[PDB]
């Protein structure tokens, strides 16, 4: 039918095909693509933004490297890595909300964020956010005051960026661990404001 | 490449399928998802076969529908495999014979890409910039709500890389140039027509002039 889907075999199969096709010629190494897939689970993660969030919060010499100098201030944590050797991080103000994106494909700080949600690779944020993120996060659950200016940074070359949230009151006096744990990913992508029980 | 996958500003999409902190699952939901990105690496760091920016591109050139309706890490199945078959390394058929069934790729390129510009300024911090106005078939890192629109520079990186519309392309003379953190008022990019404030889009040295 006009505008129908190519025929095509179970995804599957067609990825795992892909694989056989390299690795039975030698241009696999062994373990490779098990390597990756840990590295991709288990390291990648926005536990390591949580972390130098709360580092940021506590520490006024720390917050203001990873406000200037992101890729070092993440190195001294040896948390830089693939799609995340260059980083600025963005503060979130009383008057800014800083949100991120990648209009064009899925880009992210993968290491300290971990790798992208569906959701933040799905069309409807790629082509709402930029225009109105006011309305894309409040749908999400987070409503941003007209007095604060929302800035949406497109993830376009290879600055990969997080989010650096405002600390919620109540927390005065937690450690770091305590801090921590109310950062979540979506903080560190900017549609959550952290969150004190 | 004016192509489907410029998303940003297109209107008629529904809700994002999220609400904040919600459970988002495992990072792969089936046992075969970390493979695009796994063998992506390979092709770049093993094979040598491709930069990143060439995977970019290879998701670009699929058929339009077809990005519409394909799932993004198959998206990345399909150009990797691409890549692939277009470098040499494998050929279609036997993706085909070993997937049991029909493995259709991205369309060939329309573009032989394009060099690093050669006359390009070195913009400072609080400068007002334009974005060219050219229009490019091949790879490149510009969402075209910012064609033509004029910001003001938030940041210089300190590294540079290779101009995507060259290296996107395999091609030799890519250079090396820093991006810029340019700052678009909401209002420049979609008039009356946004609910936000400013947009900072990360943007080549070699896609901008002075304003
Ligand atoms: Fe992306
Ligand atoms: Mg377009």
């Amino acid at each position: 039918t006009e505008n129908a889907a190519p025929a095509q075999a179970p995804v599957s199969d067609r990825a795992w095909a892909l694989f056989r096709a390299l690795d039975g010629k030698g241009l696999v190494p062994d373990g490779y693509v098990e390597g990756w897939k840990k590295t991709f689970e288990e390291d990648f993660s926005p536990r390591r933004g949580a972390e130098l969030v709360a580092r940021a919060w506590t520490d006024p010499e720390f917050r203001q490297l990873l406000l200037t100098d992101g890729t070092a201030a993440v190195a001294q944590y040896g948390y830089l890595g693939p799609q995340g050797e260059y980083i600025v991080a963005v503060e979130d103000t009383p008057t800014l909300k800083n949100v991120i994106v990648c209009s064009l494909c899925s880009c992210t700080a993968w290491p300290i964020l971990g790798l992208p949600p569906t959701w933040y690779k799905s069309f409807e944020y790629r082509a709402r956010v930029v225009r109105e993120p006011r309305k894309v996060l409040s749908e999400m659950g987070t409503e941003i005051a007209s007095d604060i200016e929302i800035r949406v940074y497109d993830t376009t070359a290879e600055t990969r960026y997080m989010v650096l949230p405002q600390r919620p009151a109540g927390t005065e006096g937690w450690s770091q661990e305590q801090l921590q744990e109310i950062v979540t990913k979506d903080c560190l992508i900017g549609v959550a404001i952290p969150q004190v029980p | 490449m004016d192509g489907v996958h410029d998303l940003a500003g297109v209107q008629g999409f529904g809700k994002v399928p999220h609400t904040v902190n919600a459970d988002i699952g495992p990072t792969f939901h089936a046992e075969w998802e970390h493979l695009p990105y796994s063998l992506m690496f390979a092709g770049v760091a093993e094979l040598g076969a491709f930069s990143v920016d060439e995977v970019r591109y290879v998701v670009e050139r699929m058929e339009p529908r077809h990005y519409m309706m394909t799932p993004y890490y198959e998206r990345y199945v399909i150009g990797v495999a691409t890549l692939m078959v277009e470098k040499g390394i494998l050929t279609q058929d036997e993706l085909e014979s070993l997937a049991g069934g029909p493995f259709p790729l991205s369309r060939p390129s329309e573009s032989e890409g394009r060099p690093a510009p050669v006359e390009t300024t070195t913009f400072e911090v609080g400068q007002r910039v334009r974005v060219r106005d050219e229009y490019v078939p091949g790879h490149i890192r510009m969402p075209a709500y910012c064609r033509g629109r004029v910001g003001t520079i938030s940041h210089r990186t300190t590294e540079k890389w290779p101009f995507p519309d060259a290296i996107g392309h395999g091609r030799n003379d890519a250079g090396e140039e820093p991006t810029y953190h340019v700052k678009f008022a909401a209002e420049e990019l979609f008039g009356s027509d946004t609910d936000g404030g400013s947009v900072v889009v990360d943007l080549f040295e070699g896609y901008l002039e002075p304003a």
